[PDB]
C-alpha cells in the first residue's frame, strides 16, 4: 500500500507536469483561435459525480474560541464533519483520512483565540491551499441569532481573473456541494479585492420588486500564501506557487 | 556457410538461409527469439485492429465504446500509462513495453533482484509471490494492482537474509 | 470398517463372524492352523490373518461386499427375508384409503402439462425473366399520382408437406386398430380398465399425449365416455393419482371445445358427475398441504 | 456424519472418446475425463463411478450381459468393473496405444483394435470368485500397415471388420474354418475409411468413408467374390465424415461429420432422412440404441451432448458442458438447484434431483466471479470480472438491474442482505465495498476503511451484519443499518482470503495465508480460536518445478471456507489437491478427501516417475439438506454425498435393543416402544420398516410419545423420505402430527432444527403444491365447462 | 452519401432486380471480423497475463439446434412475460 | 537443391532450401500419395497413389507429366535404378510390377 501511494503520487507529479505543458501549448494555440473566428483534473475524475465531505480539524490543544470558530466552519459547509485533533500525528492524520474515504480536509491555526490561518488539503494526492485569514467575526461574536439554514448553498465568486484565481475557484467550488436547487436560500460569496478575498453568508428573499439579503455565518477576509502539489503531511512536496514578500515590488503586485 | 568470396559473392547474393531480436534479448534479457516474435505479433495485432477500429465509421457508438473498453483494458494491463489519445495507441505500443511490463524486469524495477537473470534464477527457484499464489514463470505480464502486490514469498531463505541484515528478524512470522 | 461385524479368530482352531446388530456369529470357519492374527483393510475387501505356521499372511475377499449376506445365527447349526437379508422395499400403498404417487420420476408431471410448450420450444430453427415492377419503383410518377404472395407461400407449404408425403412411402403392413384403443375398447365391453390403467401408466409420456390428441370424438362419445369411465375408475383405485388427475387435465386441454359444445347430453353429464363425486372426496389433500405448510412456515420463522 | 463418499459429477457431460447405450437402452453411458457417468433416462437421474483413472478415458465399452464394463485410458491402463455393485474387478495394462474396444454380442470374447494390430481376449468371470489373473490372449492379428481406426463385431460373435487407415476393409474370423473361408481384404478406396457393418442377412458388406463415400459390397457372382455392388455419396463442401454407426436390424446409417452436421439415412434405399447441425464444431461419436430409436451424439469440442429420438423427433436430451471451468457455486436455499459459474460468463442453473442443466444465462462477458443467493427461493445475484454485478430472477428467469459502479471497476467477491434489500459487492482495484440498494437500483454507498482489496465478503444473517475480509491483515465488522454505520476492526496474522459465518450468526471463520483457520466471535470481536492447516494439505508436484513438493508454499493455504449447518463443521479447499473436513469445537479435522487422481492435470503427483492445467478447488459449499457438499474444482462440480448409509452408527444402545425384539414390539403392538428401538438402531431399513408398518389412528398418540431427544431425527428422515417416497398421504400426516404434538419446543430451539425444517417445507413446496395445484386447475375447470352454457 | 464515378458492375436489370427483392451487410461482416479479432486479442492478453490454465475461446445452411437454452424449456413466454409489462 | 514433401490431402510442394523458397506447389487429384520416390538420372517424382497408377511430376507444370496404371489398390513402394530405367513398383494386392520408365 505505500508502494500503491508512492506510484500513485509519481503518477500525479507527471500528470501535473503534462497539464502544464498543454496549458502552455494552449496559451500558444489562442492566438489562432481568433484569426479563423474546464476543470482541474482530480475535480475531472470527481466533478459533479461524487459529492465531497470534508473533515474541518482544530490545530493542536485548541481554546474555546478556536473550537467554536471550526463549528462555525463546518456548519458553513455541507457534507463537514468536525474533528479535535488531540495526539494525532499529521502522517497518521491523513492516513486514517485517506483510509475513511473523504474528498477533503481543513485546519485551522489561531493565535490566543483569533484564526489566523487555514490550509484546505485534498486527500488523494491533491493539492493543499495555505491561507491566511485575518478580519474574523463568529456567529458566536456577534448574538444568539438562532442557527444557519444548512440548505445546500448557492455561490458567487467575484473578480477571479488569473490563472492562480481559476485554480482557487476550482479548489474551492469542489469543496463546496455540487448541483443545488434553483431556490436555494443561502448563498456564499467570495469577493476579490486586491488578493483579499472575503467571504460572507447572505440570505434572500425576491421581493415585489426586487432582491434582499440578510448578512449571516462567519465574516472574514483570508489570502491565499501557499499552494502545494502533494498533501499536507509531506512539506517537502513541490511548490504550484508561493507567495513572494520580500520582492521590489510586494506592495504593488496583485495575485502575487 | 564458408565467407564466400567477390565473384561467387555478387554471383549467388541472396543464399543464405541458415537484430533486433537478439538485440532485446541482450538489453532486457528476454527468453526467446519466438518470445519476441510473440511480442511483435501482439503488436501487429493492435495495429491491425486499430486500422479496422479507424476503418469503421468514426460517429458510431459501437466503434466508440469497443474502442474505449480496448483502451482501458490496456490501461488495466499497464503497457501504457495514459488514457487520453489513440496515437499513443498506434505507435507507443512497442515490445520494449510489453518486455518492460514482464515480471523479471518488473523485479528489478522494483529493485528486488539486482539484475535481471537474478530475478529470473529467483523465480526458477520459487522466492517470489504475487498476491496469494506464487509465480514459477517469467514470461508474466504482471497487471497494475498484482504488481502493486508483488513480493518475496514467505520463509524464504532471501527474506530472511534480508531481515537479518536489517537486523529485524521476527520468527513469530517465521520470517 | 463399516462396523457391522466382528471377525475373532480363537485357539480351537476357528474363526467366527459375527453380526453386531443382532448380536449373533453369522459364519464359522474351522481353519487347520490357529489364525493368530486377523485384520480387515480399511476399504472392506480383504481380510488379513496369519498363522502359527507359515511364513506368509493368507489374504481373504469379501463375497458380503460383492453380494448380499443372509444373517442367520449358524454358529452351533453348524458345529422376514428382509430382515435375514437385512434390506427392505417400501410398500406399493399401504392402505386403500392412502394416497399415492407413481413409481418414477417426479418431472413426468410437468412434462405431460407442458410437452407442447416442449415442441413449440424445442424445434430446430431452420427470377423471373419477365419482371414486373410498378409506378413508384420505376420512374412512373403519373400512375403513382392517379394509382390504381401468401397464397403463394400457403401453396408452397402444400406441395411441401406432399413432398414429405410422397418421401415416406413405407408399404409395410399394420394393423387396423391400434393398441391403446383396442385396449380402452375392450375395457368397455368388460366394464374394467384395469389393463387400460396399466398400460396408461407403462405408456411413454409422447405417446400418452398422441392418444389422448387422437381420440375420436362423434355424436355418440364412446369413446370419451369411456375414457371418463376409466379415469373414474382409477381415482377409485387410488394409485398414481398425480398422472390420473394430469391425465384428466390433458383431456380438457385436447377435447375441451367438444365435450363444452356438447355439454348437457345425460351420458357424459352422468360421467363428469362420478368424476366431480371422486374428487370432492379427494380435496382432503388440499387441507393437508395447506395446514402442513402454514403451521411449518409458522414454526421456522416466529 | 463424518463419511462422504463420491457421488455425483456435475457439468462436463462429456469428454473425451467412445458413448455407448445400455442393452435396455435406459442408460446411457458417457466418459467424463477420469470417470464414466451413467445417465439414466427413463427415471431421470445421474450418477458418476467412483474409481478414477491414470489418464484421459479412450475407449469404453460395456457388456451385452449389462454386467461388465471395460474401460481403456491413453495407455493400455484398462480397469474392468462390475455393474449391480460398483466396483472395480480387475484393471489390467494392455501397454500399446489402444485405439477402440468391443464385445463380442456373444460376450466370451472382446475385440481390441490396437496399434495396427487387432487383439481378441477372452472375458473374465462375474459369479467366479476374484482370480488373480483372469486376463489371456485369443489371437492376435496383424494383416494390416496403418492403424485400425474402427471396429465393428457381426450379429453372430464370429466375423469381425476391421476398418483402417491403409483404406482397407478387412473381415477376420474368430475361428481357424471362417479364416479359411473369409480372411478377406477390401481395397478399392478413397481418402480413409471410417466404417465397416455388415448387413441383417450378412450377405451385404458396407463401409463408409472419411472422403464421403458409401460402397455396398455384395457377395454376388460375376468363382466369384465381393463385387462392388453400388456407390452411394453424401455432398458436403468440405466436411468429413468423422462418426459412424449403423443399426443394421432398422438399416439406419448416422453419420456425423466435421461441420457438426449429422445426418441420419436408411442405407439400402440410401433415402436421407434427415440432416440436422449442432453447432460449429465437429460430432465426434456417435452411438445407437438396440431399438434404434434413440441416438447419442457427442461433440467433445464444447463437450456437448444430444440424444435424440428420430422416430418422434424428440430431444430426450441435449445438454452442454461447462468449457473452462466452474468458477463459483451458490446452493438454493432448498437444495434442488445449484448455480454454477465459469470463466467465461455462461451461468449456469443445474438441477440436482435429475443431475440436469435446468437454464443457462449468457448476460455476461467476462468471468463471473461470485454468485449468491438470497433467503428466498427467487432471486440470485452473480457479480464478475466485467465490471457489473446482475440480479436474476429464478422464476421467470430474467434480469432486473445490472448495479455497477462509475469507472466500470472489477468486482470479485458478493454478499445479499438477509432480506434482500442490500447488495455488497467487493473489487479488487478499488477496495471499497460498493452497495447498492435493489428496488431502486443506484448505489447506496462506497463503504471505505481497507487499505488493500477487500478478499471476502459476507452478512451474518441474523444480526444482519455483515464481515469484510482484506489483505490489509484484518478482518471488519460492519454494523449499516439504523443511524449507527459503525465498524469493528479486528485483526489477523497474515493476509485473508476465506470468510464464513455462523447459521447462528455469531462467529466467523477466516482462512488466512499463513494456514491457519481461525474462527472470532463477533459480539466481543475476541477470538474463539483456529485450527491449523500447514500439515494435513496434499499439495502436488509440477512437472516444470526446480523444487520439491514437500518445501514448496504453492497452495499451502485455503482459499475456500463453508460451514455446516449445524454450525459445527468446515470445508476448506484451495488450490492444492485436498479437501479437508475440519470440526469445529474439537478443533480436529474428520476428513480429507483427494480430489482426483489424474497425472494429466499439473497438481497430483508428490514425486514425479523418473500451462498445462492445473488442478485447483475454486469452492466448497454444504447442502441445505446438509447429507452432501459440494465441490466447483477445474474438471467440475463434484458432488459428495452421504445417502448410501451403509454403516452402523447407533445411538444409546443396549443389550435388548436387537432387530428381532425391534419386528417382536411390532407383533406386541408396541408402536412407540418400537420406533423409540428402531431410531435407537439407527438402520434405515428397520426404520422405514417400523414406520410404514405403524397404522394411522396411533399417529398422533405416537407422535405426542416421541422424545425430545429424537425428535430432530424423526423430523429429517420423514422429510429425506418423503422427498423419494409416493405415500404422501402418510408422510403428511406425519408431518402434522408432529407439529400438532411439539410445536413450541421447535420454537426455542428453531436453530437445532434448521435442516430439518428445511427438508420438510421443501419436500412440501416441491412435491406436494405441484400436485394440489393440478388438482385445483382440474377442479375449477370442470366447475366451469359444466356450470356455464353450452356453444350454439 | 458518395456517388462512385466508376462504371456500375450492374446493368440496369441488375439494378431494378436488386430492388425489386443489421444496417448494411458489410458493416455486419466487419462487426464480425473485429469482434473476432479483439476475442483472439483477449485470449492471447489473458495467455499472457494470467495465473491459471486458459484454453483457446472457440473456432471461426441447414436446420440447426441451440444446445444451452436461456430458459427451462418448458416456460412459455407469455408466462415469463410479467403482468405489469403486458 | 530441392525438397519435395509429398503429404496427405493430396499435394506436393516442392521447396528450394538455398533460397529457402516454396517454388512449386501441385495439387494431386487423385488421393493420399501412398508411394513415392525419384528418378535420379531424370530428377522427376514418381508418386504411387490409392488407384493404383504411378504419375510422374516436374516442379513446372500443374499435371503430372505421365500416369501409368502400374497395380490395384493401392501401390505399397516403387524404386529407380540409379541409371534410371528400370522401375520396381509393389502393390496391395500381392502384385509386382518391373516397368521399363
Amino acid at each position: 500500500m505505500l508502494r500503491r501511494q508512492a506510484r500513485e503520487r509519481r503518477e500525479y507529479l507527471y500528470r501535473k507536469a503534462q497539464e502544464l505543458q498543454d496549458s502552455q501549448l494552449q496559451q500558444k494555440r489562442q492566438i489562432i483561435k481568433q484569426a479563423l473566428a474546464q476543470v482541474d483534473d482530480e475535480y475531472a475524475a470527481t466533478s459533479g459525480i461524487m459529492d465531497p465531505r470534508i473533515i474541518v480539524t482544530t490545530s493542536r490543544d485548541p481554546s474555546t474560541r478556536l473550537s467554536q470558530f471550526a463549528k462555525e466552519i463546518k456548519l458553513l459547509f455541507p457534507n463537514a464533519v468536525r474533528l479535535n485533533r488531540g495526539n494525532y500525528v499529521m502522517p497518521n492524520l491523513v492516513d486514517a483520512c485517506k483510509k475513511s474515504g473523504t474528498t477533503d480536509l481543513v485546519v485551522l491555526h489561531e493565535h490566543r483565540g483569533v484564526p489566523t490561518s487555514l490550509t484546505i488539503s485534498h486527500f488523494p494526492h491533491g493539492p493543499t491551499a495555505q491561507f491566511s485569514l485575518h478580519n474574523v467575526v463568529m456567529r458566536h461574536d456577534i448574538i444568539n441569532a438562532g442557527n444557519q439554514s444548512e440548505v445546500n448553498p448557492h455561490l458567487i465568486f467575484d473578480n477571479f481573473t488569473t490563472a492562480l484565481g481559476k485554480r482557487v475557484v476550482c479548489i474551492l467550488k469542489h469543496l463546496f456541494n455540487a448541483g443545488p436547487k434553483k431556490d436555494s436560500e443561502r448563498v456564499i460569496t467570495f469577493a476579490n479585492r486586491g488578493d483579499f478575498i472575503s467571504v460572507r453568508q447572505h440570505v434572500y428573499v425576491r421581493t415585489r420588486e426586487g432582491v434582499e439579503i440578510a448578512e449571516v455565518g462567519p465574516r472574514f477576509e483570508m489570502r491565499l500564501f501557499e499552494l502545494r502539489l502533494g498533501t499536507l503531511e509531506n512539506k517537502d512536496a513541490d511548490v504550484e506557487w508561493q507567495l513572494r514578500r520580500f520582492i521590489r515590488t510586494a506592495n504593488k503586485k496583485d495575485y502575487l | 556457410v564458408r565467407k564466400l568470396k567477390h565473384h561467387e559473392q555478387k554471383l549467388l547474393k541472396k543464399v543464405d538461409f541458415l537484430h533486433r531480436d537478439t538485440q532485446v534479448m541482450r538489453t532486457y534479457h528476454i527468453q526467446n527469439r519466438e518470445d519476441y516474435h510473440k511480442y511483435n505479433r501482439i503488436c501487429g495485432d493492435i495495429r491491425r485492429l486499430a486500422n479496422k477500429l479507424s476503418l469503421l465509421p468514426p460517429t458510431d457508438p459501437f466503434r466508440r465504446k469497443h474502442e474505449q473498453l480496448l483502451l482501458d483494458k490496456l490501461y488495466a494491463m499497464g503497457v501504457l500509462t495514459t488514457k487520453s489519445k489513440i496515437s499513443d495507441l498506434e505507435n507507443k505500443v512497442t515490445v520494449s513495453a510489453i518486455c518492460r511490463r514482464r515480471l523479471p524486469v518488473i523485479m528489478h524495477r522494483l529493485k528486488m533482484a539486482e539484475t535481471i537473470q537474478d530475478a529470473v534464477k529467483f523465480i526458477e527457484q520459487g522466492h517470489v509471490r504475487v498476491g496469494p499464489n506464487l509465480i514459477n514463470d517469467p514470461a508474466y505480464l504482471v497487471t497494475r494492482n498484482m504488481e502493486d502486490y508483488v513480493t518475496w514469498v514467505d520463509n524464504s531463505k532471501i527474506k530472511k537474509t534480508l531481515l537479518r541484515y536489517r537486523n529485524q528478524i521476527d520468527d513469530f512470522d517465521f520470517s | 470398517p463399516e462396523g457391522r461385524w466382528i471377525v475373532s479368530a480363537s485357539l480351537d482352531s476357528t474363526i467366527r463372524t459375527w453380526d453386531l446388530p443382532t448380536g449373533g456369529c453369522i459364519d464359522g470357519i474351522i481353519v487347520d492352523n490357529v489364525a493368530t492374527n486377523v485384520k480387515f483393510s480399511p476399504n472392506g475387501d480383504l481380510l488379513a490373518t496369519t498363522h502359527v505356521t507359515g511364513n506368509g499372511i493368507c489374504i481373504w475377499t469379501n463375497r458380503a461386499q460383492f453380494k448380499t449376506v443372509s444373517t442367520r445365527t449358524i454358529d452351533e447349526s453348524e458345529f422376514l427375508n428382509d430382515i435375514d437379508f437385512n434390506t427392505y422395499t417400501s410398500l406399493e400403498q399401504i392402505d386403500k384409503e392412502l394416497l399415492t404417487l407413481s413409481i418414477g420420476p417426479r418431472s413426468k408431471m410437468n412434462t405431460l402439462l407442458h410437452l407442447d410448450v416442449i415442441r413449440k420450444r424445442s424445434k430446430p430453427k431452420e427470377l423471373p425473366f419477365f419482371l414486373q415492377l410498378s409506378g413508384e419503383k420505376v420512374g412512373d410518377e403519373a400512375s403513382v399520382r392517379e394509382g390504381i404472395h401468401r397464397r403463394d407461400q400457403e401453396a408452397q407449404k402444400k406441395l411441401d408437406a406432399e413432398e414429405q408425403m410422397n418421401k415416406f412411402k413405407v408399404t409395410g403392413r399394420l394393423g387396423f386398430e391400434s393398441h391403446f384403443t383396442k385396449q380402452l375398447r375392450e375395457g368397455s365391453q368388460s366394464k374394467d380398465y384395469s389393463s387400460l390403467l396399466a398400460t396408461l401408466i407403462n405408456f411413454s409420456p409422447a405417446a400418452v399425449d398422441l392418444e389422448i390428441r387422437s381420440l375420436n370424438s362423434f355424436e355418440p362419445f364412446d369413446e370419451i365416455v369411456w375414457f371418463i369411465d376409466a379415469l373414474t375408475q382409477g381415482l377409485k383405485s387410488n394409485k398414481n393419482f398425480e398422472l390420473y388427475e394430469t391425465f384428466m387435465s390433458l383431456l380438457f386441454k385436447a377435447h375441451g371445445d367438444v365435450i363444452h359444445a356438447n355439454n348437457k347430453n345425460q351420458d357424459i353429464a352422468s360421467a363428469l358427475q362420478n368424476w366431480e363425486d371422486v374428487h370432492k372426496k379427494e380435496d382432503r389433500l388440499d387441507d393437508l398441504v395447506k395446514f402442513c405448510m402454514g403451521v411449518a412456515a409458522f414454526v421456522t420463522t416466529a | 456424519k463424518s463419511d462422504f463418499k463420491f457421488s455425483n459429477l456435475l457439468g462436463t457431460v462429456y469428454r473425451q472418446g467412445n458413448i455407448t447405450f445400455s442393452d435396455d437402452g435406459k442408460q446411457l453411458l458417457s466418459p467424463v475425463g477420469n470417470r464414466v457417468s451413467v445417465f439414466d433416462l427413463i427415471n431421470n437421474k445421474s450418477f458418476t463411478f467412483e474409481y478414477e483413472h491414470r489418464k484421459n478415458i479412450a475407449a469404453i465399452d460395456l457388456n451385452k450381459q449389462g454386467t461388465l464394463l471395460i474401460s481403456i485410458d491413453e495407455d493400455g491402463r484398462a480397469i474392468l468393473v462390475n455393474f449391480k455393485a460398483r466396483n472395480v474387478l480387475h484393471h489390467f495394462n494392455f501397454k500399446e496405444k489402444c485405439s477402440a474396444v468391443k464385445f463380442s454380442p456373444d460376450g466370451r470374447l472382446f475385440a481390441l483394435a490396437s496399434g495396427r494390430f487387432l487383439q481378441i481376449w477372452k472375458t473374465p468371470d462375474v459369479n467366479k470368485d476374484r482370480q488373480f489373473a483372469p486376463f489371456v490372449r485369443h489371437r492376435v492379428h496383424a494383416g494390416h500397415f496403418q492403424d485400425i481406426t474402427s471396429l465393428t463385431w457381426s450379429q453372430d460373435s464370429r466375423f469381425i471388420l476391421t476398418t483402417s487407415k491403409d483404406l482397407s476393409a478387412k473381415i477376420w474370423s474368430v475361428d481357424s474354418e471362417e479364416k479359411n473361408l473369409a480372411a478377406t481384404t477390401f481395397n478399392g478406396h478413397r481418402d480413409y475409411v471410417m466404417g465397416a457393418f455388415f448387413s441383417h442377412d450378412q450377405e451385404k458388406i458396407y463401409t463408409v468413408s472419411k472422403d464421403g463415400a458409401v460402397f455396398v459390397w455384395e457377395f454376388t457372382k460375376r468363382k466369384y467374390s465381393w463385387r462392388i455392388t453400388k456407390k452411394h455419396f453424401f455432398y458436403a463442401n468440405q466436411a468429413k465424415v468423422k462418426c459412424v454407426t449403423f443399426h443394421p436390424a432398422t438399416r439406419l446409417l448416422a453419420v456425423g461429420f466435421t461441420s457438426g452436421e449429422f445426418r441420419l439415412y436408411d442405407l439400402p434405399d440410401f433415402t436421407l432422412i434427415q440432416q440436422l447441425s449442432m453447432g460449429q464444431n465437429p460430432v465426434n461419436t456417435v452411438s445407437v440404441n438396440q431399438t434404434g430409436e434413440w441416438l447419442a451424439f457427442g461433440s467433445s469440442k464444447l463437450g456437448q451432448l444430444l440424444v435424440y429420438e428420430w422416430q418422434s423427433e424428440s430431444y430426450i436430451l441435449k445438454q452442454q458442458g461447462h468449457f473452462d471451468s466452474t468458477n463459483s457455486l451458490a446452493y438454493s436455499p432448498d437444495g434442488s438447484r445449484v448455480v454454477t459459474a465459469s470463466e467465461d460468463g455462461k451461468i449456469k442453473v443445474w438441477d440436482i434431483t435429475s443431475g440436469f442443466c435446468l437454464a443457462t444465462f449468457e448476460e455476461h462477458t467476462s468471468s463471473v466471479t461470485a454468485v449468491q443467493f438470497a433467503k428466498r427461493g427467487q432471486v440470485m445475484f452473480s457479480s464478475s470480472l466485467d465490471g457489473t454485478v446482475r440480479a436474476w430472477d429464478l422464476i421467470r428467469y430474467r434480469n432486473f438491474r445490472t448495479f455497477t459502479g462509475t469507472e466500470r471497476i472489477q468486482f470479485n467477491c458478493l454478499a445479499v442482505d438477509p432480506s434482500g434489500e442490500v447488495v455488497c459487492a467487493g473489487s479488487l482495484d478499488n477496495f471499497d465495498i460498493h452497495v447498492w440498494s435493489v428496488q431502486t437500483g443506484q448505489l447506496l454507498d462506497a463503504l471505505s476503511g481497507h487499505e488493500g482489496p477487500v478478499s471476502c465478503l459476507s452478512f451474518s444473517q441474523e444480526n444482519s451484519v455483515l464481515a469484510s475480509a482484506s489483505w490489509d491483515k484484518t478482518i471488519r465488522i460492519w454494523s449499516i443499518f439504523g443511524r449507527s454505520q459503525q465498524v469493528e476492526p479486528i485483526e489477523v496474522y497474515s493476509d485473508v482470503l476465506a470468510l464464513s459465518m455462523r447459521p447462528d450468526g455469531k462467529e466467523v471463520a477466516v482462512s488466512t495465508l499463513k494456514g491457519q483457520i481461525s474462527i472470532f466471535n463477533i459480539e466481543d470481536a475476541k477470538q474463539v480460536g483456529n485450527i491449523d492447516c500447514r500439515k494435513d494439505i496434499i499439495s502436488g508436484r509440477f512437472n516444470q518445478d526446480r523444487f520439491t513438493a514437500k518445501n514448496s508454499e504453492r497452495s499451502k493455504f485455503f482459499t475456500t471456507i463453508h460451514y455446516s449447518f449445524d454450525g459445527m463443521a468446515i470445508v476448506a479447499g484451495g488450490n492444492n489437491n485436498s479437501i479437508c473436513l475440519y470440526d469445529v469445537p474439537n478443533e480436529v479435522l474428520l476428513k480429507r478427501f483427494i480430489v482426483s487422481r489424474n497425472m494429466a492435470l499439473n497438481g497430483t503427483l508428490e514425486f514425479l516417475n523418473s500451462m498445462r492445467p492445473e488442478v485447483r478447488v475454486t469452492s466448497v459449499q454444504f447442502s441445505p439438506t446438509a447429507n452432501a457438499f459440494a465441490a466447483a474444482s477445474t474438471e467440475g462440480l463434484l458432488i459428495y454425498s452421504t445417502n448410501d448409509t451403509i454403516l452402523f452408527d447407533p445411538f444409546d444402545l443396549d443389550v435388548d435393543v436387537t432387530p428381532h425384539s425391534t419386528v417382536e414390539a411390532l407383533r406386541e403392538k408396541q408402536f412407540l416402544n418400537a420406533l423409540v428401538m428402531a431410531f435407537r438402531l439407527n438402520e434405515e431399513y428397520l426404520i422405514n420398516k417400523v414406520y410404514e408398518a405403524i397404522p394411522i389412528k396411533e399417529i398422533p398418540l405416537v407422535a405426542s410419545n416421541i422424545p425430545a431427544i429424537y425428535l430432530p431425527r424423526i423430523l429429517k428422515f420423514i422429510g429425506d423420505f418423503a422427498i423419494e417416497s409416493q405415500h404422501i398421504e402418510f408422510n403428511l400426516i406425519w408431518i402434522k402430527a408432529l407439529l400438532s404434538a411439539s410445536g413450541g419446543y421447535i420454537n426455542e430451539h428453531k436453530y437445532l432444527f434448521s435442516t430439518a425444517m428445511r427438508s420438510i417445507q421443501r419436500f412440501i413446496v416441491r412435491v406436494a403444491k405441484e400436485v394440489v395445484n393440478t388438482t385445483t386447475d382440474n377442479k375449477y375447470t370442470y366447475r366451469f365447462l359444466v356450470s356455464t352454457d353450452g356453444s350454439m | 452519401f458518395e456517388l462512385s464515378d466508376v462504371k456500375s458492375s450492374k446493368s440496369l436489370a441488375e439494378i431494378y432486380e436488386d430492388d425489386y427483392t443489421a444496417l448494411s451487410e458489410e458493416l455486419q461482416k466487419a462487426h464480425s471480423e473485429i469482434s473476432e479479432l479483439y476475442a483472439n486479442l483477449v485470449y492471447k492478453l489473458d495467455v499472457l497475463s494470467s495465473v491459471h490454465f486458459v484454453p483457446k475461446p472457440a473456432s471461426t445452411e441447414t436446420p440447426t439446434i441451440s444446445m444451452e437454452d436461456a430458459q427451462p424449456l418448458y416456460m412459455s413466454n407469455a408466462s415469463s412475460l410479467a403482468p405489469q409489462e403486458i | 537443391y530441392l525438397l519435395v514433401t509429398a503429404g496427405e490431402t493430396g499435394w506436393l510442394k516442392y521447396h528450394d532450401v538455398s533460397t529457402g523458397q516454396l517454388v512449386s506447389e501441385l495439387r494431386t487429384k487423385a488421393g493420399p500419395t501412398m508411394a513415392m520416390a525419384q528418378n535420379p538420372w531424370n530428377a522427376v517424382m514418381h508418386l504411387g497413389h490409392s488407384n493404383g497408377t504411378v504419375s510422374l511430376w516436374s516442379p513446372s507444370m500443374p499435371e503430372p507429366l505421365v500416369k501409368l496404371l502400374s497395380a490395384r489398390g493401392p501401390v505399397n513402394s516403387i524404386a529407380i535404378d540409379r541409371s534410371g530405367y528400370y522401375m520396381a513398383t509393389t502393390g496391395a494386392d500381392r502384385s509386382m510390377k518391373i516397368w521399363d520408365i
